């Protein structure tokens, strides 16, 4: 029942949208045996969608070249590069129609939808000016259902000198517009993984987004097929989301480490239980230490002693109780479900709303007042009409958040 | 011969329900009688409602089944994977599989004359099953006012399963009240998942582990008081000892000979080995206190062949003990039943026979103790802000609650209204 | 000609009022012999008469369960649980009919008629306030006739948060209504007897129920059939009835004895002349030490010495002086019938107006405003009407007797 | 030749009749006379009204008869059982058989020329025959006024038969004499059931074994002077001598030679060896005790052939005693009559055939004393509450009695209006 509309769009969203289904290792056919197939039939039930001819770099490569292929989007020759404008005002709103008829071609498909969970990398234009425009496309039309979100944030560190003033206005609405849930990544903390904790004298690609994936799948397909109970894709927007103008997932996986002799508590079942809980091993890196958790999920992987589990898990929630916002009874919730990964023998998943990603948008917050309002270099965007605001009262929602999230904090 | 309707909405009733059948295994109500009505006039002339919102949990019964099936057809089930919004569920989806089952049943509760009763069993603390009977009954209310209501609802578990939880109770029992049920059965799985971990070991007390528990306890009531035999009872006689007011005061439920398999069960426990763990704490269901409380009642049911001249031997012995302590306005005293029937145990789900089946009823004024801190997971959050959007942008509300937590806190009010006092 | 219209109602009433037709032996044909059958043809005039499917248990079982069948009341299927209102004012002012239809067609039949004994148990609606209907529904049309009732207090002892505020309903009429006359039975004394006196470890209702029969018995028939000269069954609310608002009677056997080499006097001739004259042989248990006797009957059973029993029963009215009012010359009289029970050789039969009965009475009534007006219970009437007092009423009436009853117990 | 008409209202005045026309079976009254009421003329052309309110105990000579039938049409009867509230069947029931009667008798007290007279048996404290007569001579006096009228009234017995019983007599009395009644001897069944038992034996005094007494009395008095033969009497001429006042005083009676036949009656009695014992107490009727009072007359009845010459030999001896003593206004005197005629006894019945019957007659100022402790227990309760509401939840009174009390309290009074001067 949980037929889940996997959309997955942008060319710089695709490669990681896509080796995500690398991790979703079940192939077709060949293999609890009590599956929970949500989405589509034996084929993903996956929409591709790129403005450029993104859609086969390692798309339609070496992994899983074969998306449904007879269905994937390009339109045929175009363009938009990183203008938001561009694929949500005009080389793209070309491209809309073309999708806005093949994922109905698609949702529907009997059994009761799921909704839509929307992979992409805020600030970007390509599909995430095409995707966040999307939403606002699948949205006012599917009300009912709903839309999530794998959106990533440009590092702090900054390429482009758009690669930023961009997504700025998107959590201008990508919390205001079908996004009833959202789980959020930051490239930053990718990187630091890679250097400050995990190895790596550098990042490939092939590095500062494998835990994208074996993060997503780490919340995706769980908390989905059999393992302890059950779970859906929608009981968690009313559970997890205490607020309209919602907020932002913090996911982290845990059993990183590195090579080595991993003895690192050796994945010690306690371990799971501390080896995640912190901003070493969180994937938007924003000290959590920082304000409460308005709530916060976990996903404890490969089966093991579900003793210890909340016997650890509830452990911290009587741990740091300066950090549980305490106002919501009862503020987390544990799962355990059988069937493990591809390397661990354990391994959990952090899916807190911690008041601490407000960092992690105060951020693309004083760079656009602090530059696109400073001054300029929005005269790239009017182009493609976006004259005047469009940037301001954009400039007064996401960054609004500031004080909406700062009165829970505390 | 007139045989009362049982209606069992949501999983957590489903399920519960779903084990008691299978525990209503005492006696003749199973070999082919599928679909064979007739004969005798009890247990069921059919041996029946279930409808849940979740076109699965229920389904472990005629589509892929589950050892067994009663009726392909009293199921009731929809596709709304779920809801959990009360509202989402006691309005928007509920409104739709409402008359389907309200139809259903009117047409079983109006088969063979002379109806009479209605058993809901029910869970709440999460929509369809906490919300949908929460319209069912104020439905069944508008037509069959004339007869009886019990429901066995679930009382939510401390190891807090779901938030958005803590509340649904308060805009569920605001109507599911006085709009319905004379009485009402608190389970609080809390009880349980501490009891089957006590009493009875286990480790993770899985559901159905507390459902062969649950599902025990309610034949010790209904069915302990359901099928003529000698001592008796009648539905309508089931309140007047059992429930002082219309405030449709809520028994606490006590059951006392649990024993595994894997540990000694001493050969038996004297009549009255039994009658005093019956009064131990840990042996009740909602894991109250009656220790600061007046009794506005009191019942001991025992089950399996009894006679009274030895039962009175312990009401006396603890008659000795200066405690307990009764109200005033009743005559602090019992109305023990005795069954010879002997206590009906399943393979390994039940574990070990007993040789006298043990559980009282009595409503203390203390129960309304660990029955509004209930309150306070909620005055809590739905107080500063909390969840309140979901109850709306999936329904009306605004004052869904409030409105409906005054009469639930004149609860404690009404619960002191007959213990602060001499009168 | 005293033709008697015997009433039985009520469920644990008709399993008493059956087992006495087992006590009047005489069968049908095969036996002074100057036979003074009085009530119907040689079929027990008796009229059962229950609310639910009770006229059946051994009713219709082991014992007669012939008791003109053809006519028993059960209108087919029913309830009336334990609500006076019920049986009194709703499911059961639907069988009145029925039955003030069979009575009728019962009554009549030519001989002149006596009254109506009317069987059952104060306290309990099935037909404990359906015949305390009846009574007000057989009154108020036969005026003239003297009407009877073998009604049974509920015993102290209190079965149901409810078999107890219930008959206080009644004497709140079952004294102002048709009821000219009416003996009373305690179950609590009942219970004493098979323990506190009579031996059983417990008191099946195949014991605390015995008694109840060879007392009616030993009542009924005698005072009826040939014995020493005669008598009916209206003299006597003459000379047992000083006032209006009468006095209910407090039967009391005397031969309960026990098994054992009864030598317990043996049953001397003088012995049911003490075995009987108290407490721990009477049917209400109410230390008739306490008031002194408005009027007393007797009625010496088993052939013998009609000498000593003048000596004697004159005797204890020439001894405790001090119970005897005083003011009514002759307050008492003896009565010899010849032909005895089955297994007594001897045995008396007290009938006295005891100003005792008192206590039998402030105990319903001490419940009544110390609980249905110390508060409340009542919320279970009013569903059918009864709207507020009438409990009230009815306590400003069965309370009174304490003081009318004590203006003679003196 | 004149006969006089006798009606037994009541099973104590039915009983008692019924065993004297057994008694008076002294000579020809008995032989095919059965419906054959020709020849002479008395013992009862026709030897006659049984009206009693129970048939039943007037059942034992019609339906089941007994032994014996006059004329099956002289026994009015009714259906309703009994009575016994006075009203119980002198108003209410009463009236209704009370013109059957009332026609029955004027169809037979108006039979043959020349009426006079009325010998009406009764016995008071039980309506029927209690309050039925009170009306019945309420009635006659209307319509044979000239005509007199005596009655054996049945006093109540100290072993006291019935409550309620006591206060009939005053509720009677009351009207039941200048109303009518210039005669009446009052029988009071305690002296019987005494002496029936002391000079007669007898343990437990049954019914006939008091009338088979109160019936020999009867005979020593009516018949004992109610057909001429030699020294004689006319019913007109029974009050001259016996009765004062019209004030009905109440004669009071007294028979002599009684002895069982089991004893030894000594061969005989000198013709003056039982006119003593007829002047002993015991010997009497009304339990008195003329040892305080002035007889206002006193004559001897002596039966069975004497001769004067002998007689006043006792009449004498007894004068020589200081004793006695009459009043003023009256030649302290005597009346005595003999009869030839010899006492006729029956089988076992009577016991004994004596050789010379005595039965004398005076009205001592002392019955008064027996005769107002009747009041007592009446002043007593009917004073102080008493059985009062049935003489009215049955009929019309509240002051049926006190209005009805005093003329029956101005008799001990009137009792002393010769007793206590020398006027
Ligand atoms: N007593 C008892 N309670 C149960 C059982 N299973 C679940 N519950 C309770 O029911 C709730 C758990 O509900 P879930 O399984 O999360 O959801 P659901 O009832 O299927 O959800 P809805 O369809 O929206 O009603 C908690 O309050 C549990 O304590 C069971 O077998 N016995
Ligand atoms: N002399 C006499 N008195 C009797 C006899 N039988 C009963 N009595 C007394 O007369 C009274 C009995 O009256 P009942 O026969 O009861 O009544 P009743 O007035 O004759 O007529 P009912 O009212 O219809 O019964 C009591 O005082 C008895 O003690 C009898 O044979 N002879
Ligand atoms: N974690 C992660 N971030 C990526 C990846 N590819 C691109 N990004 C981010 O995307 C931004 C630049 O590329 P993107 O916006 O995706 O390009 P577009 O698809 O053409 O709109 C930067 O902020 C990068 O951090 C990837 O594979 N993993
Ligand atoms: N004397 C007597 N009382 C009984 C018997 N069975 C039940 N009772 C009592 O009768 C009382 C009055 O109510 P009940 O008789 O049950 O009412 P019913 O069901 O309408 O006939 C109850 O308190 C019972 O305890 C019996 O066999 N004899």
């Amino acid at each position: 029942m949980r037929e889940i509309v996997h959309i997955q769009a942008g060319q710089c969203g695709n490669q990681i949208g896509a080796k995500f289904w690398e991790v979703i290792s079940d192939e077709h056919g060949i293999d609890v045996y009590y599956n929970e197939a949500a989405g589509n039939k034996y084929v993903p039930r996956a929409i591709l969608v790129d403005l450029e001819p993104g859609t086969m770099d390692s798309v339609r490569s070496g992994p899983f070249g074969q998306i449904f292929r007879p269905d994937n989007f390009v339109f045929g020759q175009s363009g938009a590069g990183n203008n938001w404008a561009k694929g949500h005002y005009t080389e793209g709103a070309e491209l809309v129609d073309s999708v806005l008829d093949v994922v109905r071609k698609e949702s529907e498909s009997c059994d009761c939808l799921q909704g839509f969970q929307l992979t992409h990398s805020l600030g970007g234009g390509t599909g995430s000016g095409m995707g966040t425009l999307l939403i606002s496309k699948i949205r006012e039309e599917y009300p009912d259902r709903i839309m999530n979100t794998f959106s990533v944030v440009p590092s702090p560190k900054v390429s482009d000198t758009v690669v930023e003033p961009y997504n700025a206005t998107l959590s201008v609405h990508q919390l205001v517009e079908n996004t009833d849930e959202t789980y959020c990544i930051d490239n930053e903390a990718l990187y630091d993984i890679c250097f400050r904790t995990l190895k790596l004298t550098t990042p490939t690609y092939g590095d500062l987004n494998h835990l994208v994936s074996a993060t997503m799948s780490g919340v995706t397909t769980c908390l989905r097929f059999p393992g302890q109970l059950n779970a859906d894709l929608r009981k968690l927007a009313v559970n997890m989301v205490p607020f309209p103008r919602l907020h932002f997932f913090m996911p982290g996986f845990a059993p990183l480490t590195s090579r080595g002799s991993q003895q690192y508590r050796a994945l010690t079942v306690p371990e799971l239980t501390q080896q995640m809980f912190d901003a070493k091993n969180m994937m938007a890196a924003c000290d959590p230490r920082h304000g409460r958790y308005l709530t916060v999920a976990a996903v404890f992987r490969g089966r093991m002693s579900m003793k210890e589990v909340d016997e650890q898990m509830l452990n911290v929630q009587n741990k740091n109780s300066s950090y549980f916002v305490e106002w919501i009874p009862n503020n987390v919730k544990t799962a355990v479900c059988d069937i493990p990964p591809r390397g661990l023998k354990m391994s959990a998943t952090f899916i807190g709303n911690s008041t601490a990603i407000q960092e992690l948008f105060k951020r693309i917050s004083e760079q656009f007042t602090a530059m696109f309002r400073r001054k300029a270099f929005l005269h790239w965007y009017t182009g493609e009409g976006m004259d005047e605001m469009e940037f301001t009262e954009a400039e007064s929602n996401m960054n609004d958040l500031v004080s909406e999230y700062q009165q829970y904090q505390d | 011969m007139r045989e009362c309707i049982s209606i069992h909405v949501g999983q957590a009733g489903v399920q519960i329900g779903n084990a008691c059948w299978e525990l209503y295994c005492l006696e003749h109500g199973i070999q082919p009688d599928g679909q064979m009505p007739s004969d005798k006039t009890i247990g069921g002339g059919d041996d029946a409602v279930f409808v849940d919102l979740e076109p699965t949990v229920i389904d472990e019964v005629r589509t892929g089944t589950y050892r067994q099936l009663f009726h392909p057809e009293q199921l009731i089930t929809g596709k709304e994977d779920a809801a959990n919004n009360y509202a989402r569920g006691h309005y928007t989806i509920g409104k739709e599989i409402i008359d389907l089952v309200l139809d259903r049943i009117r047409k079983l509760a109006d088969q063979c004359t002379g109806l009479q009763g209605f058993s809901v069993f029910h869970s709440f603390g999460g929509g369809t099953g906490s919300g949908f009977t929460s319209l069912l009954m104020e439905r069944l209310s508008v037509d069959y006012g004339k007869k009886s209501k019990l429901e066995f609802s679930i009382y939510p578990a401390p190891q807090v399963s779901t938030a958005v939880v803590e509340p649904y109770n308060s805009i569920l029992t605001t109507h599911t009240t006085l709009e319905h049920s004379d009485c009402a059965f608190m389970v609080d799985n809390e009880a349980i998942y501490d009891i089957c971990r006590r009493n009875l070991d286990i480790e993770r007390p899985t559901y159905t582990n507390l459902n062969r528990l649950i599902g025990q306890i309610v034949s010790s009531i209904t069915a302990s008081l359901r099928f003529d035999g000698a001592l008796n009872v009648d539905l309508t006689e089931f309140q007047t000892n059992l429930v002082p007011y219309p405030r449709a005061h809520f028994p606490l439920a006590t059951y006392a000979p649990v024993i595994s398999a894997e540990k000694a069960y001493h050969e038996q426990l004297s009549v009255a080995e039994i009658t005093n763990a019956c009064f131990e704490p840990a042996n009740q269901m909602v894991k109250c206190d009656p220790r600061h409380g007046k009794y506005m009642a009191c019942c001991l049911l025992y089950r399996g062949d009894v006679v009274p001249k030895d039962v009175n031997a312990a009401i006396a012995t603890i008659k000795t003990k200066r405690t307990i302590q009764f109200v005033d306005w009743c005559p602090t005293g019992f109305k023990v039943g005795i069954n010879y029937e002997p206590p009906t145990v399943v393979p390994g789900g039940d574990l070990a026979k007993v040789q006298r089946a043990v559980c009282m009823l009595s409503n203390t004024t203390a129960i309304a103790e660990a029955w509004a801190r209930l309150d306070h997971k909620f005055d809590l959050m739905y107080a500063k802000r909390a969840f309140v959007h979901w109850y709306v942008g999936e329904g009306m509300e605004e004052g869904e609650f409030s409105e409906a937590r005054e009469d639930m806190a004149a609860l404690e009010k009404d619960y002191e209204e007959v213990g602060v006092d001499s009168v």
